């Protein structure tokens, strides 16, 4: 089979920038090299076949170049729909072998996040667990450091820490925390804190409610 | 215009046979190639096969003792079986279209479905527990726990409510996914009319709607 490497598999771009995104294939590939789209929410569309042909349909900002073994992916100028991820596949032998994929993302400017805390619902109370949320919607950049306080003191462990993929129309990020309990731990205690320090703030962001 | 469907069970046991439809609306299959694709878990896309235009089949050799593809050309659907699966026959499974007439020659898939979900495991379906997460803009949540397999959908409101909306990645812990989802609206829209989490889960069956109350 055809090994197709794309050996950078992220890349970060501002709006406005030309990125190139390459492809390498084990073999001379004769110029069948494809190019797609997937898109966070999971559509995938051909943007580019035979090295340099656009599909009907695609915008002239994309472009594609390569011979031999080498083929490259240009955008002229990023825009904000194009946070997606880029997939090369080779036409030349079968089967139709694929590169691994180059997740593009797009900086904005920082962006503050909306902290909100929720203490555990009576339903799951009533079960004998007690999750404690901290969503933290709509910031840039995506790197955040959060942390739970029980009355006072830092709670390393029963957090589960998930972010949102960039959105496709904002270029922000959003994440949610939840601290998870037994009912008995959870009423041991009284505040329950979750604390995010980011990089567009000197003071942590601090929500707390008391049980 | 082309459109394809992917469509068949979301969670298979180990041994036992996978079986899914592709339903093509807007084309022929008796025209082109009408291909099988499924991507791994970590980005991996493999090429798994296709039907021609006359019916004629073509495997990847590595998936040859096991995997079938046919069609109905009376009902313009396409199958994949795959027999004997394991746990790294987890995959979303796509169909996708090689017809387009200038593209045809050049080995492109030309048009994809959205792609289906298979889950193969032993494991018996957990449904969700869904909890409500309440208190100029308002954010409200719900809490998708403890399931099994992925996936599920979130809606709020039935899909009325789809701007302001962040539905987070399940993750995997202690053998079951959890995963969260919020919504932000005007403080006067609640809780004066009411704010509903649904949460469907196809593998156990199960579609429940939350409303988010005031405490």
């Amino acid at each position: 089979d055809i090994q197709m490497t794309q050996t950078t598999s992220s890349l970060s771009a501002s709006l406005g920038d030309g990125i190139t995104i390459s492809c390498r294939a084990s073999q001379d590939i004769s110029n069948y090299l494809n190019w797609y789209q997937q898109k966070p929410d999971g559509t995938v569309k051909l943007l580019i076949y035979y090295t340099s042909r656009l599909h009907s349909g695609v915008p002239s900002r994309f472009s594609g170049s390569g011979s031999g073994t080498d083929y490259s992916l240009t955008i002229s100028n990023l825009e904000q729909e194009d946070i997606a991820t880029y997939f090369c596949q080779q036409g030349n032998t079968l089967p139709y072998t694929f590169g691994g994929g180059t997740k593009l993302e797009i900086k904005r400017a920082d962006a503050a996040p909306t902290v909100s805390i929720f203490p555990p619902s009576s339903e799951q109370l009533t079960s004998g667990g007690a999750s404690v949320v901290c969503f933290l919607n709509n910031f840039y950049p995506k790197d955040i450091n959060v942390k739970w306080k029980i009355d006072g003191s830092e709670r390393q462990n029963g957090v589960l820490n998930s972010w949102t993929d960039q959105d496709s129309k904002d270029s922000t990020y959003s994440m949610s925390s939840t601290l998870t309990l037994t009912k008995d731990e959870y009423e041991r205690h009284n505040s329950y804190t979750c604390e995010a320090t980011h990089k567009t703030s000197t003071s942590p962001i601090v929500k707390s409610f008391n049980r | 215009e082309v459109q394809l469907v992917e469509s068949g069970p979301s969670l298979v046991k180990p041994s036992q046979t996978l079986s899914l439809t592709c339903s093509v609306t807007g084309d022929s299959i008796t025209s082109g190639f009408w291909n099988w694709i499924r991507k791994f878990p970590g980005n991996k896309l493999e090429f798994m096969g296709y039907i021609t235009y006359s019916g004629t089949s073509y495997y990847k050799p590595s998936l040859k003792s096991r995997i079938s593809i046919t069609r109905d050309t009376s009902k313009n659907q396409y199958f994949l079986q795959l027999n004997s699966v394991t746990a790294e026959d987890t995959a979303t499974y796509y169909c996708a279209r090689r017809g387009f007439l200038t593209t045809v020659n050049y080995y492109a898939m030309d048009y994809w479905g959205q792609g289906t979900s298979v889950t193969v495991s032993s494991a018996k379906t957990t449904p969700p527990s869904v909890y409500p997460l309440a208190p100029s803009m308002v954010t409200l949540g719900c809490l998708v726990k403890g399931y099994f397999p992925e996936p599920v959908t979130v809606t709020w409101n039935s899909g009325s409510l789809s701007s302001g909306v962040h539905t987070f990645p399940a993750v995997l812990q202690s053998d079951l996914y959890t995963l969260s989802s919020s919504v932000t609206v005007p403080s006067s829209t609640w809780p004066s009319e009411t704010v509903t989490c649904n949460v469907a889960h196809p593998a156990s069956s199960t579609k429940v709607d939350k409303k988010i109350v005031p405490r």
